RNA sequence: CCCGCAGAAGAAGCACCGGCUAACUCCGUGCCAGCAGCCGCGGUAAUACGGAGGGUGCAAGCGUUAAUCGGAAUUACUGGGC
RNA sequence: UAGCUAGUAGGUGGGGUAACGGCUCACCUAGGCGACGAUCCCUAGCUGGUCUGAGAGGAUGACCAGCCACACUGGAACUGAGACACGGUCCAGACUCCUACGGGAGGCAGCAGUGGGGAAUAUUGCACAAUGGGCGCAAGCCUGAUGCAGCCAUGCCGCGUG
């Protein structure tokens, strides 16, 4: 359950360290972003020579939430933190080339195949 | 976008808004007069040449008095 | 004087400064010609000296003289830069190497052709 | 690996297990002597010393340790045993 | 490496020439174009720019740049000064 | 850069090392270094030597030879006479690659070579015939050490171009 002002960790190596959700995309009055969801972010913390700069406004896909995903059998997969992968603002197309931590099958789509391949787990 | 509220009267405020608009458009569209570049004065050019020629004569007199007529 | 005073604080040599700092103790450097223009000399001189603002590979942004009569340099020409100031151009401590690396030679030069980068004529 | 370094790795792990067993046993007997000493029984300390002396001597012979190390163990264990009283 | 063959054949350039510094004239250009290490040179008779003829130096090299020491007694101990 | 130091400086004892040693530990003492520059900062492999210089000196440490340090980065030990090990082990990291996604592999600052950077520096050569080195009783095998060859006026030297 990511909303505006929620701070997420960055699961790729694009250079960002902490980002803030500034908009849950898709739908008027939409409140939360689950895992496979695209959000608008600003970069609150970045590394000095990274591919992104602090204060940059761009997109991101959620990949891990503390709230977690529920599976059709009722099972739940929760994580110890909310993470996201940064995407280019026009084409999603993840910015980084690595991806840290596990992801979920919820990300198995046509646009996040790069993420599902680069992920070290699930 | 102008906000004119100086006066208790809306008509005064409306004319003040139009006056602000006109003053701003005038100050923003008045063209700065162009600055054509100036050259050294030909008097100064002749001064340069004259100083050069004088030092030329002095340096010609100075230094080496070789041939020696000997 | 006073060998005792010298034993206390020895004689300090005059550490020389380089007049070609952008070369960084290299014979030549490579640049990009961020600008090509003419300058007036100083002093008593009077001319229109052909000169280029050059960004070097080591990051230095310097000013280099283009010697010889006529050049083909422009706002993005990659050229080679050697030492040597102009002595009547303030701030020009380098020469462009003609006939080397995208800076052409000089037309119709018959004497001192190795300078200005001119190949031997037909003869 | 790329060489006969593979055989050396195998042999070194084998010798590592062997030497580890031997070293553990040797310093276990040394600990026996030291515990007997810090208990205060000169007779038990001497018994443990006589039990350990051939061990450290044979290990210094095998090359597990050095003759100097074995001699040093024996020397500064005899010293404590004698000063125990 | 030696012997034989053939034929002068297949094999010179670079810099410089005002003074320092060795080696000078003409032409074209006209404070321009340009040169320059320093001093400087160039505004219609330029040994200093550009070409030519002539010359000087070095030569399968010759120049330029960079760098070090020298010259620099210009940090002076040898060997300076106030 | 004027103060630095608490295992710090010393002692006793224990442990440890091939070996002495605060090497380590417990206790005791309150010392120890420093204006003859401690500490801190910047830069740097050191030497024989090289260049220059009449020397004294200044600059320098390419080649060759001696010593040191390093081996993708940071640690660690193991084995061994000898290593905390360039073409060994383990762990962690970054990067590259394989994967059936579970997991694996790698380290040219060896010789060639590639890309890159650069003003700029060479062949993916031949042979172990010499001399060395490893192993072997030897024969022999291995040896990008080395001997040679290729490229380059980079230097020095000689000769030619009559
Ligand atoms: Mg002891
Ligand atoms: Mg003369
Ligand atoms: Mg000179
Ligand atoms: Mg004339
Ligand atoms: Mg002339
Ligand atoms: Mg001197
Ligand atoms: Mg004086
Ligand atoms: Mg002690
Ligand atoms: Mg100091
Ligand atoms: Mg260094
Ligand atoms: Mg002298
Ligand atoms: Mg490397
Ligand atoms: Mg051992
Ligand atoms: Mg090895
Ligand atoms: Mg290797
Ligand atoms: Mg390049
Ligand atoms: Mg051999
Ligand atoms: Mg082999």
């Amino acid at each position: 359950m990511i909303q505006e002002q929620t701070m997420l960790n960055v699961a790729d190596n694009s250079g960002a360290r902490r980002v803030m959700c500034i908009k849950v995309l898709g739908g008027s009055h939409r409140r939360y972003a689950g895992v496979g969801d695209i959000i608008k972010i600003t970069i609150k913390e970045a590394i000095p020579r990274g591919k992104v700069k602090k204060g940059d406004v761009l997109k991101a896909v959620v990949v891990r939430t503390k709230k977690g995903v529920r599976r059709p059998d009722g099972s739940v997969i929760r994580f110890d933190g909310n993470a996201c992968v940064l995407l280019n603002n026009n084409s999603e197309q993840p910015i980084g080339t690595r991806i840290f931590g596990p992801v979920t099958r919820e990300l198995r789509s046509e646009k996040f195949m790069k993420i599902i391949s680069l992920a070290p787990e699930v | 976008v102008i906000k004119a509220q100086e006066y208790r009267s809306q008509e005064l405020n409306r004319e003040a808004a139009l006056a602000r608009l006109v003053a701003m458009i005038k100050e923003l569209t008045t063209e700065k007069k162009a600055r054509r570049p100036t050259r050294p004065t030909r008097a100064s050019k002749e001064r340069r040449l004259a100083s050069k020629a004088q030092k030329s004569s002095v340096k010609a007199m100075r230094g080496k008095v070789r041939s020696g007529r000997e | 004087a006073t060998v005792n005073q010298l034993v206390r604080k020895p004689r300090a040599r005059k550490v020389a400064k380089s007049n070609v700092p952008a070369l960084e103790a290299c014979p030549q450097k490579r640049g990009v010609c961020t600008r090509v223009y003419t300058t007036t000399p100083k002093k008593p001189n009077s001319a229109l000296r052909k000169v280029c603002r050059v960004r070097l590979t080591n990051g230095f942004e310097v000013t280099s003289y283009i010697g010889g009569e006529g050049h083909n340099l422009q706002e993005h020409s990659v050229i080679l830069i050697r030492g040597g100031r102009v002595k009547d151009l303030p701030g020009v401590r380098y020469h462009t190497v003609r006939g080397a690396l995208d800076c052409s030679g000089v037309k119709d030069r018959k004497q001192a052709r190795s300078k200005y980068g001119v190949k031997r004529p037909k003869a | 690996n790329i060489k006969s370094a593979k055989k050396r790795a195998i042999q070194s792990e084998k010798a590592r297990k062997h030497n580890a067993s031997r070293r553990s046993m040797m310093r276990t007997f040394i600990k026996k002597v030291y515990a007997a000493i810090e208990a205060g029984d000169k007779a038990a300390a001497q018994k443990a010393f006589n039990e350990m002396q051939p061990i450290v001597d044979r290990q210094a012979a095998k090359g597990l340790i050095h003759k100097n190390k074995a001699a040093r163990h024996k020397a500064n264990l005899t010293a404590q045993i004698n000063k125990l009283a």
